[PDB]
């Protein structure tokens, strides 16, 4: 079982600033990593897949990077609509899939 | 099952298509050869473990 | 536009069992795998299991030994996830996600709220 | 299970030909009408690398 660790667990930022979220794995999962966004009361939506690509329909301001054990999600221009909880998947082993601990983004 | 019957079949023509479309066989899993190609091949022996 | 519709909210008692559904509408059901993700209130997402239509196989999480048994009816493209021995810590929204194309949960179900209490 | 190989086809592929049709292959006389079952097999089979 591969364990996923996020940092920071809780983060606050203003509109238009730069936000960096680090989700570090326990084992080498290559580049198999997905970033989600779960607004309260709604099902999470996919943002990043393969730790670098951008899901269709997602605003271009979302950018992901990193490979191996440490990954990073970065928002170029934060927006009021982009305040939610972001999770990181580790679809390199299907027994079991481990999500991130949850990175809640709050208005500063 | 612990004393499964084994029958050796040889020197005959086997109509695998007829056996295939005969009843409601819940499983016809053929490993190593497609069921439809069985009439295009020859086998030295056929063992029927029932 | 693939849309996943689940069952209604379920209220059960501890020690009982629950079985939710996930109707796959549109696309090809025989290629994409359906994964069940649960989320307890105040906690992050948790993965439960996967149904693999192409291989006709079902996988369960290591943290749930024998608790989850996932089956589906390929004729109606409906996936059923059965959870056994419900406890007070199993009160969570049981989403069903379609890990399509790139193994990522691109399409998520509406989610059903399963409450286990006296 | 992302990697699938075709398992049933009417005829062998011509050189450098891609066939990505996922229509149910009819291995029997009875038509399948897009429903897999007896004498009806999904052409694609996954590998399942571990």
């Amino acid at each position: 079982a591969i364990r996923m660790t996020q940092s920071p667990s809780t983060l606050s930022a203003s509109v238009g600033d730069r936000v960096t979220i680090t989700c570090r794995a326990s084992q080498t999962i290559n580049s198999w990593l997905a970033w989600y966004q779960q607004k309260p009361g709604k099902a999470p939506k996919l943002l990043i897949y393969d730790a670098s690509n951008l899901e269709s329909g997602v605003p271009s301001r979302f950018s992901g990077s990193g490979s191996g054990t440490e990954f990073t999600l970065t928002i170029s221009s934060l927006q009021p609509d982009d305040f939610a909880t972001y999770y990181c998947q580790q679809y390199e082993s299907y027994s079991p899939i481990t999500f991130g601990q949850g990175t809640r983004l709050e208005i500063k | 099952v612990y004393a499964w019957n084994r029958k050796r079949i040889s020197n005959c023509v086997a109509d695998y298509s007829v056996l295939y479309n005969s009843a409601s066989f819940s499983t016809f899993k053929c490993y190593g050869v497609s069921p439809t190609k069985l009439n295009d091949l020859c086998f030295t022996n056929v063992y029927a473990d029932s | 536009q693939v849309q996943l519709v689940e069952s209604g909210a379920e209220v059960k008692k501890p020690g009982s069992s629950v079985k939710v559904s996930c109707k796959a509408s549109g696309g090809n059901f025989n290629m994409y795998t359906i994964s069940w993700v649960r989320q307890a209130p105040g906690r992050g997402l948790e993965w439960m299991g996967r149904f693999i239509p192409i291989a006709n196989k079902a996988n369960y999480a290591q943290n749930f030994p024998g608790r989850v048994t996932i089956t589906a009816d390929k004729s109606t493209s409906t996936v059923y996830m059965e959870l056994r021995s419900l406890t007070s810590d199993d009160t969570a929204v049981y989403y069903c996600a379609r890990s399509g194309s790139y193994d990522a949960f691109d399409v998520w179900g509406q989610g059903t709220m399963v409450t286990v209490s006296s | 299970y992302n990697y699938l190989y075709r398992l049933f086809r009417k005829s062998n592929l011509k050189p450098f030909e891609r066939d990505i049709s996922t229509e149910i292959y009819q291995a029997g006389s009875t038509p399948c009408n897009g429903v897999k079952g007896f004498n009806c097999y999904f052409p694609l089979q996954s590998y399942g690398f571990q």
